[PDB]
RNA sequence: UAUGCCAGCUGGUGGAUUGCUCGGCUCAGGCGCUGAUGAAGGACGUGCCAAGCUGCGAUAAGCCAUGGGGAGC
RNA sequence: ACGUGGAAGUCUGUUAGAGUUGGUGUCCUACAAUACCCUCUCGUGAUCUAUGUGUAGGGGUGAAAGGCCCAUCGAGUCCGG
RNA sequence: AAAAUCCUGGCCAUAGUAGCAGCGAUAGUCGGGUGAGAACCCCGACGGCCUAAUGGAUAAGGGUUCCUCAGCACUGCUGAU
RNA sequence: CGAGAACCGACACAGGUGUCCAUGGCGGCGAAAGCCAAGGCCUGUCGGGAGCAACCAACGUUAGGGAAUUCGGCAAGUUAGUCCCGUACCUUCGGAAGAAGGGAUGCCUGCUCCGGAACGGAGCAGGUCGCAGUGACUCGGAAGCUCGGACUGUCUAGUAAC
RNA sequence: GCGUACAAGACGCGGUCGAUAGACUCGGGGUGUGCGCGUCGAGGUAACGAGACGUUAAGCCCACGAGCACUAACAGACCAA
């Protein structure tokens, strides 16, 4: 029939072969066809006008995604993957021991800390003690 | 002249045929064949109008139950 | 082997036509031959098969 | 008396048979080298439409001269 | 004790890819002159793979079974004797 | 020649029989168009299948299979516009 | 064209055949499953009919018993993700080990902690539904004795993988 | 139009002088109380909040029965001494 006004339409069209209408009861015209030209011109008298393409669910991701990366719909049956693979070390580790070190060389720099008790501090920080920069700050005194 | 009456399309659909496969052209010849030996026409075009309720879901799915509309002339049986 | 795919599959061209003997013949990977001549200059026969 | 057996008849299928011979097989007489002046050989081309073969070679199934031949090609 | 780190013919894994244990299932005038399905092994390594290239028949190639060298192998195939 | 699992061709039974189901891809249905003819050619709707692939681009290899028009004797596991 | 019809396999052959797209969404550890886009398709190309029997191929569920079956538990089933607790003999001190065994797991409301932050991770309190919360899917049954070869690896392309 | 029957075929029942099948309603059954909203709820400034109770013998569902000609058993064909 008229496979090949499928050929053009979906071209000038700029849509997929796919997604290209078809009247139908004007399959006459379409049908007649034959010209590049005529297949947008029949365009314009909507005959040709292919659409309806899919959307993404947005159901699945969406609440779920404001939930989880929140807390929520987490917890000790949800997550597969072990400890690691979420939440990592070596990672988050580097997310504090790094701003740590830094706030112990701002001070002594700064000159706040003397230079025997930077270097202890530098040393116990890099070495597991310190919780977060203020717990650093507090055992500072 | 013009009836309502209704289908029942249980007898086919889900009653037989492929639950995955058709349902939808289950349903489409079960009510060309109420429309006829009805009105006593050999067939009606029927759609599209009651094609896209049939098939207004999945194949699979189906509609059981669908009320029409009829009408039928005097001239080439419709 | 025995075909199964397992050859057919090998996809490389050879014995392509040769220049001067019509039939294809001349391997690619070869010289040339399978048909008569190249290398050698003058014609190719061999006596295996027909009596002399 | 279906299904069916045996023989024939008409028609078919098939291509035997008979007849026919543009092909073979064999013997005999004569004759007998070609090529770098490219056989030689091969490649690729070349036709209105041209795939094969043949012929040709960018002047390309051909060009010229003489002679023969003859109303067709 | 805490950190440092990440090694490995290392582990799990139908990631890709490779292999091929059991079902002695399906098929067995096949889809197939070695196939289909479930199961199963390996999966940074002596790993897997494309293309190019080398080694030729009493010769090659072989982590060796007499395995493989185009469905041909305790001596390939073709033709000749 | 009656004979050689004899050679070549033709032909009967087998049989209107087996196969045209089996595979993680079970796929169509209702209207309509064209046509001498439509279950499978095309339009729409409804229903589905494929997600490292039944999607996109390519190597080798094939070699005109590409596009158009006209067709159905051949080919297409049925039919065919 | 580049392939369940354009390649090799005598065929429009369920086989074989290299590269790049590995960053489409939810999911989750994930290039996994499952579902869905974009894109492609209804050509892994014969249909119609019978509640559609026997028999066969794949497969689901079977009370009570629980390997009595059988050469042999072959086949199927069981377990299963993640976190916490805990973990024997032996040992080349590496391992054995996920030994074993026991507990937890959803949803909702309000929060704390780590981090610059994530639509990252780890917890807390309270409320609350189901027979069942890794609710599908994905996902080990475990233990002991003996023989052999130390191990990873190789092998009869096509009945042998030891 | 259906089964007290059944792989094809066969068999049995009913066909408006009708309860044969479906729809609807009720009876009889299976699960185990629905959506929504209201109160409570460890807490949290708050946002928010697993869950509890009430509405609710709820909700959802049925391959059985009855009532009921609403729908469909129409129309009509053929064979026969």
């Amino acid at each position: 029939n008229l496979r090949t006004q499928k050929r053009l339409a979906a071209s000038v069209v700029g849509v997929g072969k796919r997604k290209v209408w078809l009247d139908p009861n004007e399959t006459s015209e379409i049908a007649q066809a034959n010209s590049r030209n005529a297949i947008r011109k029949l365009v314009k008298n909507g005959t040709i006008v292919k659409k309806a393409v899919t959307v993404h669910s947005k159901s699945r991701t969406r609440a779920h995604a404001q939930s989880k990366r929140e807390g929520r719909h987490s917890g000790y049956g949800k997550r597969k993957g072990t400890r690691e693979a979420r939440l990592p070390s070596q990672v988050v580790w580097i997310r504090r021991l790094r701003v740590l070190r830094r706030l112990l060389a701002k001070y002594r720099d700064a000159g706040k800390i003397d230079k025997h008790l930077y270097h202890v501090l530098y040393k116990e920080s890099k070495g597991n003690a310190f919780k977060h920069k203020r717990a650093l700050v507090e055992h500072i005194i | 002249d013009v009836v309502t009456r209704e289908y029942t399309i249980n007898l086919h659909k889900r009653l037989h045929g492929v639950s995955f496969k058709k349902r939808a052209p289950r349903a489409v010849k079960e009510i060309k064949k109420f429309a006829k030996l009805h009105m006593g026409t050999d067939d009606v075009r029927l759609a599209p109008e009651l094609n896209q309720a049939i098939w207004k879901r999945g194949v699979k799915g189906v509609e059981y139950r669908l009320r029409l509309r009829i009408s039928r002339k005097r001239n080439e049986e419709e | 082997g025995k075909g199964t795919p397992s050859f057919g599959k090998r996809h490389n061209k050879s014995h392509t036509l040769c220049n001067r003997c019509g039939r294809r013949s001349f391997h690619v990977q070869k010289k040339t031959c399978s048909s008569c001549g190249y290398p050698a200059a003058k014609t190719r026969s061999y006596n295996w098969g027909a009596k002399a």
